[PDB]
Order: structure tokens, then C-alpha cells, then sequence
RNA sequence: CACGGUGUGGCCGAUGACUGGGGUGAAGUCGUAACAAGGUAGCCGUAGGGGAACCUGCGGCUGGAUC
RNA sequence: CAGAAUAAGCACCGGCUAACUCUGUGCCAGCAGCCGCGGUAAUACAGAGGGUGCGAGCGUUAAUCGGAUUUACUGGGCGUAAAGCGUGCGUAGGCGGCUUAUUAAGUCGGAUGUGAAAUCCCCGAGCUUAACUUGGGAAUUGCAUUCGAUACUGGUGAGCUAGAGUAUGGGAGAGGAUGGUAGAAUUCCAGGUGUAGCGGUGAAAUGCGUAGAGAUCUGGAGGAAUACCGAUGGCGAAGGCAGCCAUCUGGCCUAAUACUGACGCUGAGGUACGAAAGCAUGGGGAGCAAACAGGAUUAGAUACCCUGGUAGUCCAUGCCGUAAACGAUGUCUACUAGCCGUUGGGGCCUUUGAGGCUUUAGUGGCGCAGCUAACGCGAUAAGUAGACCGCCUGGGGAGUACGGUC
RNA sequence: UAGUUGGUGGGGUAAAGGCCUACCAAGGCGACGAUCUGUAGCGGGUCUGAGAGGAUGAUCCGCCACACUGGGACUGAGACACGGCCCAGACUCCUACGGGAGGCAGCAGUGGGGAAUAUUGGACAAUGGGGGGAACCCUGAUCCAGCCAUGCCGCGUGUGUGA
């Protein structure tokens, strides 16, 4: 069974990327959605939506691609339930020297390591985007 | 592996045995001469190549190659053993030590006289 | 209560007439089982038989050639 | 004060690895960490000359970590290289859908106390320098108490229906168990017609037949299996399941409402099933056929070929628990170009009845991207990800010995 | 697992406590490994490694345990006491046969084992320790010396000219 809603939705961006869509959707969800928002903020993707039938939701995405390549060249799934990882402020992970961005989830919302950084907390490491 | 199966049960390590048994984690040992003979090579290789069965003090009999060119050694002789393989000899796993306690060093030798226990020329 | 003794029973080590298989060395003797359709396709499980590789029965597989 | 006066050895020079020739010997003597040298011109054995590396040292042996991503947490694998249990069910455990309030255990932050000295590191100081000694820092990645934060995980309360399940209509099927029954054929028995062969092989022979075979026709007895349909078809967890009929019985597919409201996934131990052969007790026995007998072939035949033939193959009640039990590919979930078949259903459209579009669950052939050592896989993944389990760590010894369970 | 797990009365200790005892109850531990079994002094640290890890626990410092092998208690603030006592065991020594004596895992040293590891040295001058009012006495702790290329660091074995 579906045991990992964000490993779906990372894996859904995945595979979109690779078969050049132009959107994505899922089932929607508060997390999802925080998730989206920063990946929309910092300028990985284009736009988030959220519609609405009844108690359905549904999380639609859309992607970019600049020259030829997709925009999101690698996105990794860090914290799984089968192994979950919180770092502190010192050790909060960077990726591909700052080029790179980790989503990690504080006390104080959804951030990127770098704002975690600069607020001076940590929380858990969920993603790598870059 | 996952990690449950880890915690359930970790990575096992496999001890590695040692090649020269009869040492028993000493640099050298001492043993009496048993049997003093010649054996012939393994193939591709033919030779008269000398060898003893020696008794030694760890409680074990091995045999030990005779290093060299002439050798005054018989049985119920007292030597020097150290590890070191001859290779092209089954089961011949330790060298014996020239010029240490009855074995006498090689003679007419001029070069890498250290090895094979050979004194300064005059 | 320590030490000791008696009876009976476990576990560990050493040793033992004799006996069974294994590895290595050397290729001495009898064959030619496998590799080509290897000259009866090979192999797996099981059962029986045989100086020896092995042979035969039943079921299975292609990791079998020609059609 | 006297006077160069008192003071250099060890290993190596085929490649890995800086440093090459000549004599001596000729698979001998010998060398060797690995690959390897030596069998008349050896840069690899011994000596010599020359050189290289070190230097009061130089080599050898032993031992630890590394190189070894060669137990892989960081950081590996399981189609064919070693590796998916034969297949299900399920216990402990691991993990688990969406919304909301609350808590603050995990998680994060601050403060305080502690974390002996020495040791490691940094800046200095004193030793003629250095080793060494020493001042002060830094560090001691930890632990405890207390105060805060609430995104995520956990707990508690409430709510929801996309997962999971229930009732009602319809459908396909060699799914299972029991009992009947039909037709073809083999064998045997009896009788009629009939008379010298039949059978078998590469060729023969053993064998059968003049107390009459083989062939042909009629009747009877018995056992085992179900031609055509038949299919890359179907059903079943796997092992497996085919004539027809009745009885008992499991699962699956398909439509629309209605209902419960996370009741789920996986699964160490455990337990159920599990081809063929084999075993126990009692029946049955046509055909076939391990063992065995005879005839051939052969140098030999122990075999392949031929004539016979007992266990067994069949039934009832139990055991055994193994197969190349294979897709050599564990189960569950989501996503990622297309094209052509086929089985069981749903819907739509022609317009009369047969076709054309879709959708769903199976079963096949190609193939973009991606993956792979390659072969190849490619919506039935060996692609992209997640949850849990099983397994592998060079080849033999060895799925072996001992102990134990059955 | 049956003083075993808990409770009550009493005993006992410097002090809590099944520490002991008499009754009452049937509890306590275990797949997060009880019981049994093999091995092992622990830490600060040391070696290796980029790190994570792996190996190790000489010399220096802290803690623990032991003193020929076992069982005890006495004195004392403090011991179940290395150079104290009692008992049991093995071993060793003296003897006139009446009777006695001992424990180097303290320093030096001997035999043995081993591949292998040193002198039966000097002084209490310094830092400490014991006793004493002090003078002072004791101290194989310690400070020094001897032996060993075992390691680290430094220096020399000559310099220029000379075809
Ligand atoms: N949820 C998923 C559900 C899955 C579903 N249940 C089953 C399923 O889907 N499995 C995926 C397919 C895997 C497949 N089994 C592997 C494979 O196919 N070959 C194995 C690899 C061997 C080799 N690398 C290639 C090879 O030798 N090829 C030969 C070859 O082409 C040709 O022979 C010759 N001599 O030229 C052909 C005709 O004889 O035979 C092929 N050989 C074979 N063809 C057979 C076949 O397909 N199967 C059964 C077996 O018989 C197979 N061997
Ligand atoms: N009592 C204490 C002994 C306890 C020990 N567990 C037993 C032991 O050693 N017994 C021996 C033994 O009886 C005997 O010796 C041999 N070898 O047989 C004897 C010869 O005199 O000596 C005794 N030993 C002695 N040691 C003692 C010592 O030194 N002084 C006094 C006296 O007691 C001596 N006797």
C-alpha cells in the first residue's frame, strides 16, 4: 500500500520532468502543498493550484523547462518512515555547495536550509532539490 | 538490507586466519631437528631442495626450507625458525634463520650476507 | 560452614587396536561419462542395478541441435 | 694543549619500483611478496665492476589499521556472475489515507551545572638547536536540570471517504469433493470361415503356430485413459486441473445505488497445502514397465536395439515434504511514449446485424525514454520511488561431520 | 527462581535494605535474551582512518580486585590487614629427635620457561611519608648512578686546492 504521500508526490514531479509534461496532479494535501510553495518560491516551478469537487482535493503543478533540460535536474527523498532524519542547526545539510536547495520542516514552518540557517533551528531534512 | 533488518540483525565480520599457525603470534620460535632431507618441486619447476622437519616449542612439527647454498645441519639439531612461504613447495610455510643457533651461515658468500648470517670478509 | 569421603549421573580435554571418507602430488592401470545432435540431447528429484566413470524406470526443465 | 690525528656500514639494480654489464653454472646449483626466472650468450642463481636508496644504522620475521565500496550507517548486491524460502495464511514486530482541536514523548532552541589532571591542537616561554619541559587557551562532539517552539512523527478527542470491506442483479471457467454413465481402442476367453506362416530388426535371432497361429466375423470378461473440439485458450496461492450427467462446494469478473468508516500492507517464530518416485495396511491389475531372463551388437556390452517380464503405475486410509517445485525474476502501492493480436465483461455509434469506437480485468508480439557488464528488460520493468520480509560475501572440503528436531 | 518476590512483629548495622529470623500471601525475572556457557580488570587515553568506523588498554593518572591455595575473626578512627593473628591444605627448611621455622605479584638477585627485557649500586642533599617539644632517627617512595642502538632528537667520522 501507499505508505509515503511525499515520496509519491516527489516521484510524480519525477516522472513528469522526464516525459517533458507540462503539468502534474495529485491528491492534495496540506504538507504537499507547503512542499509546492517552496518550490515555487525559490523558482523550480511555475505555478500551484488547488481544486476542489467535494471532500476531494486535488494538487495540480506546473513545470518549467529552460533551454532543453528540466528545470528540476534531481530531487531525492531524504526522511522516509522507514528512516527518519532531524538534523541540528550546525549540521544541516547543504547541497551541491549551495547551489542546491533542502527543504526542512522546523518548528517555525517549511524552509529551505538556508533560511533554517539564518533563523538558527533545525527540524527534519525531507528532500533534496537542485 | 533494510534498516529494520539491520537493527534486527547487523553486519557480521569474519575473522581472518593466520597463515603461519605454528608461530602462534611470535616473530620467530625454536624447534629440534627431526628429519633433515632434499624434496623436488612442484611443477613447472625441478629441483633438489632441502628441507627439515622440525619439532618446535609451541608444540608443533612443520617443515622449513634450508635458504642457501650449503647447509651442516642434521637431525637433533637446534635452529631458528621464521615464517615465510617457498612458494613452489606444498606445505613448506617457514624458513630457518642461518647462522642462530646450530645452523652455521652459508660460505664463500660476499653479498646480502645478512640474510643467510654470513660474517664480515677479511 | 570451608576442606574431605561415599554412591550415581552430566559436560570438557587427552589417548586408543582397528576402520571410513577428503585434499594434494605424480600420471602408472581399465575404460570414454560430459563438451558438436559428443555419436543413446543434457540436467533436476526419486528408486533399482552395476569394476568404474555410470545405465534404466517415473515425473519435471531448456540452461537442447535439425525441422 | 697535541695532532687528521680516534671514528662506515647495510639492502637493492626483470615488472610492480630509483638503479646494468661481464664472468661461472646449465630445469643443476639456486632465487622467489605476486606474476615468475634457471633446460649454453641468464640485465632475475654466485662472484666482480659500476650504480641506486639509506646512513650509526640497514634488512628479515611477527602484529594492528589502511588501501578493501572485500559486511557497504556514511557506502554494495540477489534474471544469466554467490544470492527470492515451492506456495499461501497468519502471531510478535516494523510501517501506514485525509481534516481539525489538544498534548508536548520523539524533534529543535536558550540558560545553568558538570564533563579531574595529564594527553591531542594553537600562541608563547626555557633548554647552544631539536627531542624534551612548561604558561595560558582551544577542545572534551557527552550527560543532567530547567525554560521555551509546535511544522513533522507519536498520544488523546472529534470528523471524512479516494484504501479496505458488506448486501442486492448479471456472467465465464479442464477450480475442488462424491456418485453414476457413454463411445473408441488394447489384452484375454469362446465360437464360425479359413491355411501355412506370423512377429521383429539396419540385418537378424530369441518368441508364437499343423493338439490350427496370424487374418477375418460374432459374442463375452476386465482394467486404465478420455480422439475430434483444442487455441500465444481457460481456471487455480502454488503443486496442478480435460468425455457426458446429477449432488455438495470455493474463488473470480461486471453495473448502479445503498452501508461501515483506515477496519490496511508486510511478516521473525508458527501453521496449512504441496509433482513424481518411495513407505505402511487392504484391494485391483488391461496396457506400459525399474529389477531380472533370454536374443543380438561389440575387442569387451555390464548399455543403447529385440522377445518376455516383477515391483510400480490404479483404488481406500495414512506417511513422506523433496524437483531445472523456473519467469532461474518475494509481496503490496503509485507514476512513466506508442503500435498490433487474443479471452471474460461494461458503455457508445451505426443501422438491422454485422461491423466500428472506447473502458475494465487477464493473456501475447514489437518498441520511444530509462536501465544493464553485455545478453537483454521495457505499464505482465530488470524504469522512477516507498513499506516489510528472505537471502549473498572467492573456488573446493560441503548441504558434508558432530549435536539436535522430525 | 522458593529467602525466591512482597508484607507484618522482632533481631542486626555507623547507616537504608531478606542483611537475618518467625509467620502471611504467591509472587518476582525472561525473545527489549532470563538461566547456562566461553572470554575479559574498567576508564582518561594509544595506533590507524578523509570521516564514520576498526584495533588496543605497557610506561603516566583515576577506580576496582588480589597477596602460596581456601574458611574466619581480633585490635583499631579506619583492615577482614603484601613484609599481623586463628583454622584447614599442599610444599619447603633446621634438629642433639627433645623441639622448632616460612611465603619476593616490594627493591636487587637465583633457578626455570622463553625469540626476548638490566645492578645482589649511592644518598636521604631535594620533594614527600612515619615518630618526636626539639635535637634527630627511619624511608629499595623518591632523587640519582650502572647495563642495553630499544625508540626519538642532535653531532662527528674533516675543509679547500689538485688532470
Ligand atoms: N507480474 C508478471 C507476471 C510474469 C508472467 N507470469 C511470466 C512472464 O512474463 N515472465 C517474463 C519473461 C521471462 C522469460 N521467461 C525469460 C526468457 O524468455 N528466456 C530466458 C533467457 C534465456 C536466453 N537469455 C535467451 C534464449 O535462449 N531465448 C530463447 C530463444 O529466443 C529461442 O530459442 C532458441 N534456442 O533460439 C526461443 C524458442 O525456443 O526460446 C527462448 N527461450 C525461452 N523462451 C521461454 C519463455 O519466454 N519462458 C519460459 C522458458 O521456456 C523461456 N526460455
Ligand atoms: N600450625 C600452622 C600450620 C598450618 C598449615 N596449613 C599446615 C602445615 O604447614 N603443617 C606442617 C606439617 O604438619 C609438618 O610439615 C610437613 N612438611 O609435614 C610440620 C613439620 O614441623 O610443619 C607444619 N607446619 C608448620 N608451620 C608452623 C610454623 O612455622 N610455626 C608453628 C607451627 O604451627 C609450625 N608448623
Amino acid at each position: 500500500s501507499m505508505q509515503d504521500t511525499v515520496a509519491d508526490m516527489l516521484t510524480r514531479v519525477r516522472n513528469a520532468q522526464m516525459a517533458k509534461k507540462q503539468t502534474v496532479s495529485m491528491p492534495s494535501s496540506k504538507l504537499k502543498v507547503a512542499i509546492a510553495n517552496v518550490l515555487q518560491q525559490e523558482g523550480y516551478i511555475s505555478n500551484v493550484e488547488v481544486a476542489q469537487e467535494e471532500t476531494k482535493s486535488t494538487l495540480t503543478i506546473t513545470l518549467k523547462y529552460f533551454e532543453g533540460k528540466p528545470v528540476i535536474e534531481m530531487v531525492k527523498r531524504v526522511s522516509r518512515p522507514g528512516l527518519r532524519q532531524y538534523r541540528g542547526k550546525d549540521k544541516l545539510p547543504s547541497v551541491k555547495q549551495g547551489l542546491g536547495i533542502a527543504i526542512v520542516s522546523t518548528s517555525k514552518g517549511i524552509m529551505t536550509d538556508r533560511a533554517a540557517r539564518a533563523a538558527g533551528i533545525g527540524g527534519e531534512v525531507i528532500a533534496f532539490v537542485s | 538490507a533494510t534498516t529494520n533488518q539491520l537493527i534486527r540483525k547487523g553486519r557480521t565480520t569474519l575473522v581472518e586466519k593466520s597463515k603461519v599457525p605454528a608461530l602462534k603470534a611470535c616473530p620467530q620460535r625454536r624447534g629440534v631437528c627431526t628429519r633433515v632431507y632434499t624434496t623436488t618441486p612442484k611443477k613447472p619447476n625441478s629441483a633438489m631442495r632441502k628441507v627439515c622437519r622440525v619439532r618446535l616449542t609451541s608444540g608443533f612439527e612443520v617443515s622449513s626450507y634450508i635458504g642457501g647454498e650449503g647447509h651442516n645441519l642434521q637431525e637433533h639439531s637446534v635452529v631458528l625458525i621464521r615464517g615465510g612461504r617457498v612458494k613452489d613447495l606444498p606445505g613448506v610455510r617457514y624458513h630457518t634463520v642461518r647462522g642462530s643457533l646450530d645452523c652455521a651461515g652459508v660460505k664463500d658468500r660476499n653479498q646480502s650476507r645478512s640474510k643467510y648470517g654470513a660474517k664480515r670478509p677479511k
